[PDB]
């Protein structure tokens, strides 16, 4: 089904003649439309260019909506998230291009053993070890993780 | 299951000979022994265990 | 040992 | 039932003849049985469920998804299934470009899409031929469209 | 040592020593960091054995942006596991592929004629009824795996900081002579993470070193061989295992050869051949491996010849192009196969001239020394951007391909060689086969036997790449006596180096100056100066033919000659790539100098390569030692605001002397704060660097003066004895660029206030206030001068190759541009007609107004319309300069200011549709704006004047014009260009005044660079 | 989030945690002073009451 | 005196391969 | 994990903000019981709505994307007709000035508990949304299948230099009979005449 | 190295380093070298032996 959705996206993007990056694991999909322009002479022209950018973006999104409707799949346009300085994929925020890790979700699992696992000298410490490693992977200067 | 049955039979019969053949090599290269143990029929049982 | 120690199952109001 | 006990108790499934029969005549009505069990740690009152397929259906779905993952998924950029952490980071960096630059000469616009029951609104008439192509390329036409 | 302790502990554990397990960690092998501002003691006891990490903007204000630099994440190896998908299972490998991969070790650390390999084959014969191979040597043992892939190391850190560093792995050359077992990836990642934690709150530039501390954990690799004395014959289990088993036929066995006695040039040729053929095979496959670092490792820069390597690369690309034409063209309609081969070769070269891992190899080394033997243009930028290096690559391969189009080409070495990195049937087959395809296709025409052979060869390629065998018929096509080299690519060219001079530099050209003085007295006068306009036009920038990195050295030489300025040594800060520095060096051969420039890294990718030195020092050749910091300027601060830069300058002066007698501050600043900080810095450091009789030259603009209250005049003027503001003859036409010259240092200051009232009577003598005619006159006066004097031919692009590549940029084909350029040398006495012909063919190949197709043509696009206006105005400048067309010059200026008119339409006629443009109608507006593209507008004038060489020109003749045009298309002539394209409408001063332009947009992807070694 | 009982064992447990963490913090301090060049100091959770 | 010539949507798309006719070798 | 860090991100005031959010959610859970998680479920969306507007400050000239904002506003106005508490829960999350606190809240949707699932309604809604009757354009699916086939054939030809179709079964007047027998690929102009 | 749980800090530098036996030993030697007390030295010389 993800392959089907990607075929839809590729077809409609080529029809629109629009460049698009795509991230997908199934129901959650991010379709990033990319644009570039030149140095502006004033702010009015820049704002008009941005208006045309968002116009082309909603055009391709309407095309993808129509495609999924022809296939029998809905896209709630009132819940679609649009932003030019923020991204989200797999419950992993990306703020101004920088990837950020949710540290608290990892420390909240301290002493919380997994399925069919007794609290043990070896098991209870993994709960902190794995989470500290995960916190350090998605964080700069891994000094707080050690403490 | 004739597959797993044959695999565990080979294990019970052909594990103490392969161990000696692997330990008989003079320059000990453990990763080679691991990949050989995994690239043979006994690997059918380990993956199950 | 043969029991759970953390929430790893759905929460149902049919036994209480 | 558990998978390992059933494997050790049932015959060894010959995948060639298994797929052959699946392709020629499908399955019987005795193996077409799907259970359900609620999901854990969900904030919804309605309730999302698991999917306990039968032995034959489980093997069919698993091996077919393995084939899809091994062969067709690499052709498409976006399916972050075979990927690993570093590849996901590379892709999220490529897609996140044009974000946080203090300039308008290069702008990305993400589109996070919400599908109304993406997994339930699938229909045979929308993914028949797209799966028949897969079955052709695998030597078993009318294999994957039988879902 | 931790490695030795681990080894002996495993020895005590398992009773006997082990191998291919122990790996030294970078925590003691490298140890803590050694910052460069500190004297960095271990940089004296040893040489290139370290990892450098540079941070041009510190580690401050993270999470507020991405960062300009790419990120090194780790190894290309996959992990087979991801926390982001725990529900997934571990990616395993089938037993048949884990058992058949053991043959990789068949002659790597075992022996074929042994009791072990026999068992390895007995295993395969056991689990499958399917019943001696290649050679491997010179690789590590712990980098061997079948059930998985050797990782090497991945990052444990976010990208927000990694995007603000650049590491260097080419600083470990001394360890490259040997084949140690440590890992490059882990070392670079340790370097990155430690440099991030140790310099978190740093806001200025930084450079850190990681030198080998514990030399004991180097552990050179040895050549070990495994063997047993016992027989293990596993019983057959094929008959009991076909259930889950679902379902290697032929393989060529190359011979070994005497690789040692082969000369270095042939070794370079062979490695280049293999690399080129593999790159072509992968590019025609459209794979991602083509953009990997293994194809072009940086570990062979200083251990490879240039000519041989590049000739081999050319031969390999050609052979690969020969093995694609059969799979693209149809032999029935095919004719002139050499044209198709040359086209595929051009395709491969244009795709390789944009490859990061290749341009890094050719960015600095003997390869680049060979690339620069050919005449060319010096790069204008600090460390060469990928496009400025691709230009050099294209120029070199275009010089080397000019003999191919003559029809005479042949491989310099009939015998072939192979390596372990390209050891596979999918490479060996087509590589062995290309020897026949070359002879069959490069020849002019075909015959029936040739077509039959090519069809059989296409079928054979299909059979080889598809893993299928071949009959006993194809043997005549294979290559006989193909050899092999045991070592890999980056461990085979292990030869030495053999044998500098100074090229002939005569008296370069000079010009006169225009000076206005400023006197200082306590009386504060009013600051009354009319601001000059900010006008731009490249006319004189196009006149200057001696295109060293910029046309600025004319100005510095003019000032030096026109004010009596002498200097033993000098300090040049602000130049791009050593242009003005090289000028000052070559004008005084007995002169050492200090070089400072800001390190640009945005448009320059580096796969672990250190920033090269400035390119303009190639002007000296082997005399680079006079620039004391030419090869070390990048590991130190460069910003002229940071006092640490001037501290570094004083440290150089102290440790070497140089009795400095000149300082030149030439730069283009973008904000007043930066200029004010630079001025406050040079206030507090000039007395310690400069002598009492020293000289200072500070570039600035009258606009920044009239605008800002505090500037260089109010700051640096008083402290010096004599001060003047000078403009030059070789200066831009209309500009406020003035050089503040200051001779003599005062002891104490009693004259801090200038006298602006004695500047108003001369502030109007600047060129910006003068009209366009008074500058056109000076442009003609300067064009008569021989600006190209005293410059060898090694540092000038050839005019006829220059115009060729320029037309090739502007939509024009390759051979058409070749012929149109040769036609300029055929009779330069009438070059106006030929320039108008260039304009005609450019506007024809960008906007075809003759071809009548069925579909209505799509309207023009950006780049297809921008090049039209660029070429038109750039050639109109030259036409006006050559025929005194002042109104056309003013028109060019105006369109540079407002826009370039273009008005498009599509007319319906028999055939159905043909496009048509002009510059007056109300048609579809494609009116483009050209204000950030003056450099091409000047390059056109430069090329045309290089062609002319002061020769007198004949008038314009429409007869020869149409004669030239008919060589491109019969319907193309001066008549058709008057009513359907509006070029005559342009030249004859009839255009649209209303600027109908708009800001351009496009849905183009964003190029985010990153990699995994 | 109620405060209608005696949290004595909580204070005891947290105090013991801080006391036994200040002991083992020397390893982290040493590693960061060596690897990095930024000495640090332990901070009890009781600083913010 | 005079020269020797005298009369008597808003966003562009993303896409706008090989070349064998643009070249011609010679022999002998 | 947010007290007295070497990286002085979080102060005590931020922890007071977090605990006030917890108290608001707990009051909602006190008034409404298992029917409160229809409202707490809107914690992660609002956080995202707070991130965009924070990300938009550095580049504010871009036009707004008011769909998600209006959806959150409408859902909050509807939920306020049940429990006013969420109207506060939406106003205090927008009052945060930093991103780290917003992330601490985004990773805290599970810090208010879980409900007793009513599997009856879930099974009913599953049977409903599954058996919905759909209107489908089969030609679009045929087109997507043709696109998949083109992709697969192009890749496998670039790799193996071979077509994976049969020329014997193929007609003699087909434009892809010559390219198959002799290994070749059509021209981009020749493929447009064979669309879908 | 004779452990049960409680990984070392050197694993915060490289994610998937092949040899942990050398990671831990390098870590403990680093501690013993940059330590400021004898209880750490006598302990780092024991975990590695
Ligand atoms: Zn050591
Ligand atoms: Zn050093």
């Amino acid at each position: 089904w993800t392959i089907l959705n990607l075929l839809v996206i590729q077809r409609e993007a080529k029809i629109r003649n629009t460049a698009v990056k795509v991230l997908a694991q199934g129901d959650n999909q991010v379709i990033c439309t990319q644009y570039k322009t030149k140095k502006s002479r004033n702010v009015v022209e820049l704002q008009g260019a941005l208006n045309q950018m968002v116009s082309n973006n909603e055009k391709i999104m309407t095309a993808i909506k129509i495609g999924t409707g022809k296939l029998g799949l809905l896209i709630n346009d009132d819940e679609t998230m649009q932003s030019a300085d923020y991204l989200n994929y797999g419950k992993i925020p990306i703020f101004r291009g920088v990837i950020r890790g949710l540290e608290t979700k990892r420390w909240s699992r301290v002493t919380c053993v997994t399925n069919d696992q007794i609290p043990t000298c070896a098991n209870i410490m993994s709960s902190v070890s794995t989470n500290a490693l995960t916190v350090a992977h998605f964080a700069e200067n891994p000094i707080n993780a050690m403490i | 299951n004739q597959v797993i049955k044959d695999a565990t039979i080979y294990l019970y019969h052909e594990e103490d000979r392969l161990r000696s053949f692997l330990w008989s090599i003079n320059p000990l290269f453990p990763r080679f022994l691991s990949e050989f143990k995994s690239g043979t029929f006994l690997g059918v049982a380990d993956g199950l265990i | 040992n043969h029991a759970d120690y953390n929430l790893n199952s759905p929460l149902i109001s049919d036994d209480i | 039932k558990k998978v390992l006990q059933t494997m050790l108790d049932t015959k060894a499934t010959n995948w060639k003849e298994f797929l052959k029969e699946i392709d020629e005549k499908g399955l019987d009505d005795d193996d077409l049985i799907i259970g359900l069990k609620g999901k854990e740690r969900e904030l919804k009152l309605a309730g999302r469920f698991f999917s306990l397929m039968s032995w034959k259906l489980r093997e069919y779905f698993v091996i077919t998804e393995y084939l899809i993952k091994t062969h067709f998924v690499p052709m498409f950029k976006g399916l972050t299934m075979a990927d690993d952490l570093t590849a996901v980071i590379k892709k999220m960096l490529d897609s996140s470009s044009g974000q946080g630059l203090k300039s308008y000469e290069a702008i990305c616009i993400a589109n996070h899409i919400d599908y109304e029951k993406w997994n339930n609104h699938q229909r045979k008439l929308s993914n028949g031929p797209v799966f028949r192509v897969m079955g052709q390329f695998l030597g078993y036409p009318s294999l994957i469209e039988r879902t | 040592c931790s490695a030795t302790h681990a080894d002996t502990l495993r020895y005590k554990s398992w009773g006997r020593t082990v191998i291919g397990t122990t790996v030294p960690h970078p925590l003691e092998m490298l140890g803590p960091q050694h910052r460069k501002e500190t004297p960095c003691a271990p940089c004296n006891t040893s040489g290139f054995n370290y990892v450098s990490v540079h941070c041009p903007d510190g580690i401050h204000d993270v999470f507020s942006s991405r960062g300009p630099l790419p990120a090194y994440l780790g190894s290309k190896t996959s992990e087979s596991t991801s926390i982001l998908q725990p529900w997934e299972r571990e990616s395993k490998v089938p037993l048949i592929k884990r058992a058949t991969r053991l043959r990789d070790a068949i002659s790597w650390f075992v022996e074929p004629d042994s009791k072990l390999a026999m068992t390895i084959l007995s295993n395969i014969h056991s689990l499958t009824g399917e019943e001696h191979g290649f050679k491997r040597t010179g690789s590590a043992l712990h980098r061997f795996s079948t059930s998985r892939m050797s990782h090497g190391g991945f990052a444990s850190q976010s990208t927000a900081a990694l995007t603000r560093l650049m590491a260097t792995t080419d600083t470990m050359r001394d360890l490259g002579d040997q084949n140690f077992d440590f890992l490059f990836q882990a070392t670079l990642l340790y370097a990155q993470i430690t440099t991030t934690v140790a310099r978190d709150g740093w806001i200025t530039s930084c450079t850190d070193h990681y030198h080998i501390a514990c030399k004991s954990c180097l552990r050179p690799i040895e050549e070990i061989t495994l063997d047993s004395s016992m027989d293990y014959t596993p019983p057959d289990v094929s008959h009991v295992l076909k259930t889950w088993r679902n379902g290697e036929i032929k393989q060529i066995y190359p011979l070994e050869g005497n690789w040692k006695n082969l000369a270095p040039a042939e070794q370079s040729y062979q490695v280049g051949r293999c690399i080129g053929f593999l790159y072509g095979d992968l590019a025609y496959r459209k794979s991602t491996h083509a953009e990997d670092s293994s194809l072009f490792p940086l570990s062979i820069q200083g251990r490879i010849r240039g000519r041989g390597f590049l000739k081999g690369l050319l031969d390999g690309l050609m052979r690969a192009s020969c093995c694609q034409v059969i799979h693209r063209r149809s032999l029935a309609h095919l004719k002139r196969p050499a044209n198709a081969v040359y086209g595929g070769l051009i395709y491969l070269i244009d795709k390789l001239s944009v490859s990061p891992p290749f341009l890094s190899l050719t960015r600095s080394g003997p390869i680049r020394d060979e690339l620069e033997t050919i005449p060319h243009k010096i790069p204008t930028s600090y460390p060469t951007s990928n496009r400025d290096m691709g230009v050099i690559v294209r120029n070199y391969f275009k010089y080397q391909c000019r003999l191919i189009e003559k029809g005479k080409y042949r491989s310099h070495y009939s015998q072939l060689w192979l390596f372990s990195d390209v050891l596979s049937i999918d490479f060996i087959g087509p590589f062995s086969i290309s020897t026949t395809l070359l002879q069959i296709l490069y020849k002019p025409f075909l015959s029936g036997k040739d077509k039959n052979e090519l069809r059989e060869l296409a079928n054979l390629s299909s059979l080889l790449r598809s893993g299928e065998g071949w009959e006993d018929i194809h043997v005549k096509f294979f290559t006989k006596d193909i050899l092999l080299c045991p070592e890999e690519i980056r461990h085979a060219c292990k030869f030495g180096i053999a044998k500098m001079s100074y090229p002939p530099w005569g008296r370069e050209s000079r010009g006169t100056i225009t000076t206005i003085p400023v006197y200082y007295t306590t009386t504060p006068y009013p600051k009354m100066l009319e601001m000059p306009p900010r006008i731009q036009n490249p006319l004189l920038s196009g006149i200057r033919l001696g295109q060293l990195p910029t046309g600025a050295h004319y100005k510095i030489r003019s000032i030096l000659h026109g004010m009596g300025i002498h200097y033993r040594d000098f300090l040049s800060c602000g130049d791009g790539s050593g242009g003005m520095t090289a000028a000052l060096l070559r004008e005084n051969v007995h002169s050492r100098g200090i070089f400072n420039s800001l390190l640009e890294l945005s448009g320059s990718v580096m796969r672990g390569a250190s920033p090269e030195p400035p390119s303009a020092l190639e002007t000296l050749g082997g005399d680079k030692s006079r620039c004391v910091n030419g090869e070390t300027c990048w590991e130190y601060p460069s910003d002229l605001c940071d006092p640490r830069t001037w501290d570094y300058f004083l440290r150089l002066k102290a440790g070497l002397g140089l009795q400095i007698d000149l300082i030149v501050m030439d730069m283009e600043v973008r904000d007043s704060s930066t200029s004010l900080k630079i001025e406050t810095n040079v206030r507090n450091y000039v007395h310690r660097i400069l002598d009492e009789q020293g000289v200072l030259i500070y570039k600035t603009y009258g606009t920044y003066i009239c605008e800002s209250e505090k500037n260089a005049v109010t700051i640096l003027g008083p402290m010096f004895k004599t001060v003047d503001l000078v403009q030059t003859e070789f200066s831009s036409s209309q500009t406020s660029e003035v050089y503040m010259v200051c001779k003599g240092l005062k002891k104490l200051i009693d004259e801090p206030n200038p006298d602006w009232s004695s500047i108003n009577e001369s502030w109007k003598n600047l060129y910006a206030f003068q009209s366009s005619e008074q500058e056109f006159a000076r442009a003609k006066k300067v064009s008569t001068y021989f600006t190209l004097t005293g410059i060898p031919s090694q540092f000038i692009p050839d005019p006829f190759v220059n115009i060729e590549t320029m037309l090739q940029i502007f939509g024009v084909p390759t051979g058409v541009s070749h012929a149109a350029a040769l036609k300029s040398s055929d009779r330069p006495a009438d070059l106006l007609t030929i320039s108008l012909f260039y304009m005609a063919i450019i506007s024809y190949y960008n906007i075809n107004h003759i071809r009548v197709g069925p579909i209505p043509p799509n309207p023009p696009s950006d780049g297809i319309a921008q090049n039209v206006g660029i070429a038109i105005t750039g050639i109109s400048f030259w036409l006006s300069l050559m025929e005194k067309d002042i109104p056309l010059y003013q028109q060019c200026l105006a369109v540079i200011q407002q826009s370039f008119p273009i008005r498009w339409e599509a007319v319906s006629v028999k055939g159905g549709y043909k496009q048509k443009w002009s510059t007056r109608g109300d048609g579809l507006p494609k009116d483009t704006r050209i204000s950030d593209s003056l450099a091409p507008i000047g390059n056109w004038i430069r090329s045309l004047e290089l062609v002319r060489n002061q020769v007198r020109l004949n008038p314009f003749n429409e007869i020869l014009f149409n004669q030239l045009c008919r060589t491109v298309d019969n319907h193309l002539k001066w008549s058709n260009l008057r009513r359907n394209t509006g070029m005559i409408e342009w030249i004859n001063r009839r255009i649209s005044k209303e600027d109908r332009s708009i800001l351009m947009l496009k849905s183009d992807l964003h190029e985010e660079n990153s990699w995994r070694d | 989030m109620s405060d209608n009982h005696d949290a004595s064992q909580g204070y005891s447990f947290l105090h013991e945690v801080d006391k036994e963490a200040e002991i083992t913090f020397d390893v982290v301090e040493t590693f960061i002073r060596g690897w990095g060049n930024k000495p640090i100091e332990y901070i009890k959770k009781e600083r913010w009451t | 005196t005079k020269p020797s010539y005298f009369q008597a949507e808003q966003v562009e798309g993303f896409i706008q391969d090989y070349a064998d006719e643009e070249v011609d070798v010679v022999f002998t | 994990s947010m007290v007295c860090r070497i990286d002085n991100l979080f102060s005590e005031q931020d922890i007071f903000s977090l605990l006030n959010i917890y108290r608001i959610g707990d009051k909602i859970v006190e008034r409404q019981g298992n029917f409160s998680y229809d409202l707490i479920k809107m914690v992660e969306p609002i956080c995202n709505l707070k991130l965009m507007k924070l990300a938009r400050e550095s580049r504010p000239l871009v036009p707004q994307f008011p769909h998600f904002e209006n959806h959150i506003k409408t859902s909050v106005d509807e939920g306020a007709k049940i429990d006013r508490g969420i109207r506060f829960l939406h106003d205090q999350i927008m009052s945060v000035k930093t991103v780290d606190l917003t992330l601490v809240i985004y990773g805290s949707f599970r810090h208010w508990g879980h409900p007793f699932i009513d599997y009856y309604t879930g099974l009913e809604k599953l049977h409903s949304q599954v058996t919905m009757k759909k209107d489908i354009d089969v030609s679009y699916a045929k087109a997507l299948a043709s696109d998949l086939a083109r992709i697969v054939l192009f890749q496998q030809f670039n790799d193996h230099k071979k077509w994976f179709v049969n020329g014997d079964l193929l007609p003699h007047d087909h434009p892809f009979k010559s390219h198959v027998k002799e290994n070749t690929w059509p021209t981009a102009a020749q493929v447009q005449d064979f669309g879908d | 190295i004779g452990g049960v749980s409680g990984m070392s800090l050197s694993r915060f530098l490289i994610r998937a380093f092949p040899d942990p036996v050398t990671e831990s030993l390098s870590f403990w030697r680093f501690i013993h070298v940059h330590a400021r007390s004898e209880h750490l030295k006598e302990m780092s010389a024991v975990f590695g032996n």
